[PDB]
């Protein structure tokens, strides 16, 4: 076609297709938890006696 | 921690249990022995002593 082959369109389709590995699976259990603090400080015993 | 503020109470609550876990430990071997703690014991409460 010497008429329309310079002048045609170029639309895609509606078909993104996801190829990455984007998960969070042992961050989705922790029990997530806030704190305003510097550190959390706590104590662990031992024996002796 | 509301544990360890009375630390005559906490330090007696270790001590009983300190003597209750020496006590079966020195129990499957006891051999009279004045230093053991006075048992007889079952090393050789099960078997071919006296």
């Amino acid at each position: 076609a010497k008429l329309n082959l310079a002048v045609l369109n170029n639309v895609f389709s509606e078909l993104l297709t996801q190829e990455i590995n984007r998960s969070a699976t042992f961050l989705g259990l922790l029990s997530k938890y806030p704190e305003r603090k510097s550190n959390i400080q706590w104590g662990v015993g031992m024996g002796g006696t | 921690n509301e544990e360890l503020r009375n630390l005559l109470e906490a330090q007696m609550r270790n001590a009983v249990e300190e003597i209750a876990t020496t006590l079966n430990k020195k129990l499957y071997d006891g051999s009279g022995a004045i230093a053991d703690g006075g048992l007889i014991g079952l090393s050789i409460a099960a078997s071919g002593q006296d």
